[PDB]
């Protein structure tokens, strides 16, 4: 049997493993390591936005509550459901 | 300020009468004859030896080591008044007993020991003791004044243009008390005047009267918007306290002279109703003066977040590009705020049909950012026969009233208008009811409240506010109950706010007049204060007055209200508030709009820097509070309230504590290079949260600033939460994980809380739906418990990071928590620095656990 290999930051401030990529905890000086969540304060969160332009919000408002992607992806574990709006 | 519209004392006629009587044998005497001990207090006539004129003094020992003094007729021609609604309770009393006794004296015990009061008889006195030391000396100079009613400027009186009929002549109040030992007194706000009060023998007295002060200056006694008629007095050895229970126009005198300080009060109308409160420690004083008129209203946590005002926001599209400003830059704000311009032609509870046509929906736009609004309703009513407000309140007889019967009209921003008898609970029902959905239609459950002009102001009335003999509920004029006429407008809308929900939600109401007792309704600020340097400097002497009185949720505008503020002095003003309870942003209609998104780069930055300090401290500015509900301990504190030894601090304010964890010495002039920051303490470290530098006390340390310091200390022993995660309102926040920054003493030792619920019900008081947490380090343990087992709480919050100050770098940290394996948790460690950093916890806040550093 052959294992897995860990994560870099883009920054290359360290090297992590995976299960630390979206553990809702900063590990990266740069917030690469937080993609998903709200964790790191200088992160992004990247929305598709299938139907109109594909917007970058920052990690902050991940599950704030408020509806930021118009396809409302950004609110996916906060009580807010948002509704597609890219129309 | 144009001061000769405001009296002097010598141009107020009872003022002058009662001051003209200097130091000296007072013709009172006590009639030990008639004197009864009943079953919860001692009477005894007294006589004024010239006129003879029979008085009544009740005295009265009280549970938790307080006196209460009353003096009143014995038979009056009519009742005097009596302060209603101020005290929350009937004061638990205490038993007294006679212990002694001669021709000319009789000894009191309170209870068992060891407070003692002296009743002399001639000339009439009283002592306070512990055992055998003084502690407070009432009527040892012979000032007491107590002008009996006569048959129906002593009489008829003009000022200005104005008459005062006065119809029942002089009827003024007044008495001293003696300090032994107490050379630094504080308190009686609102003055714009320093923390340690200063002698008035050469000058003015200091003024109790709620006025409105246009462009108020600094340093000196006039009334300003509110009256707390309390007086605390400290030393090396003891602190006590002195609440003088009247609502009528007071004067306070206060002289030093083996270091003593005298304290006259002056009144104009009511009874003599002090109490006098022993300590003897400061917090002693606090639980005693909390016992009587309560403790402050838990704010909704929003209401500790930034708020965003100004005179005027033009529209709905104004307010909402407002809001998407803040988030556009990047900068959190919890409320955006409407004045008066926003009603119809300042209609309260109406709104203007062009600029807002559609309120609900600006409403919904904003709770869908999960902010808020506040708006603005004044208690002065336009007289206008097409205002339903005035129609309903003219037919049911609401209004105060002239001598003749007729409703009072007076001058306000609406022009012509009248003034409701908030005195009278069949008024205060009315405008609680008047905030329903249904009655203040456009309203919403995330819009709240501010009342001004509550003193109240009527801009052609003497001194700018209600003519003397205006008559309210039940008879009284206007000269007996003028300091509680703010109060209970502040009480009536926070009751509204409740009602409207069902009982459900707490209240936020902003008021600029007030009282004692105005901590249990909501928030106070400075008033209209000016864009300058000194406005700035002044802001915390001001809110420390009144921290010591009980109302903990003060701020000042920052940037001033007046004029505008360079971006220097404005950077200063955000990071002085954002360390301050209550922190709005405020500007006059004639100024520049300054949004902080609005200055350059470098200052905006620093803006926002203070923004998200202030944001992270949420949870712990929401103990702080949450302790200030529950035991009356004040949020903002002087450094003497921590140091009540170290006498090199009972004079400072241009510094404050925040409960006893972080010092706070904001810049406050232009250009400077650096500040002299007193750390006081002996064996006291103190962290420098920027640098995490550690501080040995006592010392001035001199610390270089640039545009962005906030000169902020956590000290040695204590425990800090902080969200890290800075959203663009605290509604966003409040269920994301805590960091706790863990400040270790010299002995290797910290403690600390944390008080969480929902944020804005008042289930955690009928459900008991909240979390204290104690946080606990010693040895090499970090440990979580409960600080109350009765509060339960779901909730998602957890602990993300453990921040240590002042440790060693470990071999292994060891996490345990009930219902869970034992856990490692990796760590980073600064040699330079000794800060310890240790990785996601992950334990929920609701949850015991600890963690041990091997
Ligand atoms: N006497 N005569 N009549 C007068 C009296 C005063 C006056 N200007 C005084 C400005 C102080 C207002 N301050 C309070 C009211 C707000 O300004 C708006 O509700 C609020 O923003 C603020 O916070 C409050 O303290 C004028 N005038 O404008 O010519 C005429
Ligand atoms: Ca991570
Ligand atoms: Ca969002």
């Amino acid at each position: 049997y052959e294992e897995s290999k860990p994560f870099t930051c883009l920054d290359g401030t360290a090297t992590i493993p995976f299960d630390q990529v979206n553990d809702d905890y900063c590990d990266c000086k740069d917030g690469s390591d937080e993609p998903g969540t709200a964790a790191c304060p200088n992160g992004s969160f990247h929305c598709t936005n299938t139907g109109y332009k594909p917007l970058y919000i920052l990690s902050s408002r991940v599950n704030d509550g408020v509806c930021d992607c118009c396809d409302g992806t950004d609110e996916y574990n906060s009580g807010t459901v948002c509704e597609n709006t890219c129309r | 300020v144009d001061r000769s519209n405001f009296k002097t004392c010598d141009e107020s006629s009872f003022c002058k009468r009662q001051r003209s009587i200097r130091p000296g044998l007072s013709p009172y005497r006590a009639l030990l004859d008639t004197l009864q001990l009943g079953p919860d207090a001692l009477t005894v006539h007294l006589i004024h030896e010239v006129t003879k004129v029979l008085l009544v003094l009740e005295l009265q020992g009280l549970q938790k080591d307080m006196t209460r003094i009353r003096i009143d007729e014995l038979e009056p021609r009519r009742p005097r008044y009596r302060v209603p609604d101020v005290l929350v309770a009937d004061p638990p009393t205490a038993r007294l007993s006679v212990s002694g006794r001669d021709d000319n004296s009789v000894e009191l015990t309170v209870a068992e020991g060891p407070y003692k009061i002296i009743l002399t008889a001639q000339p009439f006195r009283l002592d306070l003791l512990e055992d055998r030391s003084l502690l407070l000396s009432v009527n040892a100079r012979g000032l007491m004044a107590f002008e009996h009613q006569r048959a129906p400027g002593a009489w008829e009186e003009t000022f200005k243009t104005h008459s005062d009929s006065k119809p029942y002549g002089p009827t003024s109040v007044g008495l001293d008390f003696s300090l032994p030992g107490m050379e630094h007194v504080y308190g009686i706000p609102e003055h714009a005047d320093s923390l340690r009060l200063k002698v008035t023998e050469g000058g003015e007295p200091y003024r109790l009267y709620n006025l409105d002060v246009f462009q108020y200056e600094l340093n000196n006694p006039m009334a300003l918007y509110g009256s707390v008629p309390v007086l605390l007095a400290h030393s090396f050895h003891r602190d006590l306290g002195i609440f003088w229970l009247n609502a009528a126009e007071t004067w306070v005198d206060i002289s030093s002279n083996t270091p003593q300080t005298d304290i006259r009060w002056m009144s104009e109308s009511g009874i003599i109703d002090v109490f006098l409160m022993l300590g003897p420690s400061v917090f002693d004083v606090f639980r005693q003066y909390a016992s009587l008129t309560g403790t402050q209203a838990l704010p909704p946590l929003f209401s500790l977040g930034y708020h965003q005002s100004r005179w005027n926001y033009r529209d709905e599209a104004d307010v909402l590009e407002v809001d998407q400003g803040f988030d556009d830059h990047n900068m959190p704000c919890d409320v955006i705020w409407l004045d008066i311009e926003h009603a119809d032609g300042k209609r309260y509870f109406t709104w203007d049909p062009t600029r807002f046509p559609q309120p609900l929906n600006m409403l919904e736009h904003l709770a869908s950012k999960r902010r808020k609004l506040v708006a603005i309703v004044d208690p002065h009513i336009k007289v206008d026969s097409g205002y339903r407000v005035h129609e309903e309140l003219r037919n049911h007889g609401l209004y105060v009233k002239t001598r003749d019967g007729s409703d009072y009209e007076g001058w306000c921003w609406p022009g012509s208008a009248s003034y409701p008898d908030f005195t009278n609970p069949r008024m205060r029902a009315w405008w609680s009811n008047m905030f329903s959905f249904d009655n203040y239609e456009g309203s919403a459950p995330n819009l709240y409240v501010w009342n001004d002009m509550n003193e109240p102001s009527v801009f052609n009335g003497p001194e700018v506010t209600m003519l003397k003999d205006a008559v309210h509920y039940g008879g009284w004029e206007h000269r007996d109950i003028h300091n509680i006429y703010g109060l209970y407008v502040h009480m009536a809308t926070a009751d509204g706010l409740i009602q409207r929900s069902g009982g459900i939600e707490r209240p936020f109401v902003l008021s600029r007049a007030f009282f004692s007792g105005s901590q249990r309704f909501g928030a106070v600020w400075t008033g209209d204060n000016t864009a300058e340097w000194d406005h700035l400097k002044i802001s915390i002497p001001m809110c420390l007055s009144l921290a010591l009185v009980g109302l903990s949720f003060c701020g000042a505008d920052v940037g001033g209200f007046f004029k505008n503020p360079e971006p220097e002095l404005l950077v200063r003003w955000y990071q002085m508030g954002a360390y301050q309870p209550f922190f709005r942003a405020h500007a006059h209609l004639d100024t520049g709009r300054r949004e902080p998104w609005l200055l350059a780069s470098q200052y905006q930055d620093a803006i926002r820097d203070a923004l998200f300090q202030r944001y992270s401290l949420l949870p712990f500015w929401y103990t702080l509070f949450y302790q200030a509900h529950k035991e009356g301990f004040p949020v903002m504190r002087p450094l003497w309230v921590q140091y009540p030894e170290d006498m090199s601090t009972f004079s400072i304010e241009d510094q404050f504590m925040l409960g006893d964890a972080l010092l706070i010495h904001p810049v406050s002039d232009a250009g400077a290079h650096g500040v002299q920051v007193y750390l006081p303490g002996q064996e006291e470290v103190w962290y420098d949260i920027q640098s995490y530098q550690k501080h040995h006390g006592p010392q001035t340390l001199y610390l270089p600033v640039t545009l962005s310091s906030i000169p902020v200390f956590q000290r040695g022993g204590t425990i800090v939460p902080r969200w890290m995660r800075v959203r663009r309102s605290s509604d966003c926040m409040k269920d994301d994980p805590i960091t706790l920054f863990v400040a270790l003493s010299p002995q290797g030792t910290a403690q600390g809380e944390l008080f969480l619920d929902d944020g804005h019900t008042f289930n955690y008081q009928t459900r008991h739906e909240f979390l204290l947490r104690r946080f606990s380090f010693s040895g090499s343990t970090l440990v979580s418990s409960s600080a109350d087992p009765k509060g339960h709480l779901e909730t998602p919050i957890w602990i993300e990071r453990v921040v240590i100050m002042g440790a060693g770098k470990p071999a292994a940290v060891v996490l345990q928590t009930k219902g869970s394996p034992e856990s490692r948790l990796s760590f980073q460690h600064d040699p330079e620095t000794s800060v310890l950093i240790l990785r996601k916890p992950g334990v929920s806040v609701a949850s015991d656990w600890s963690i041990h550093l091997r």
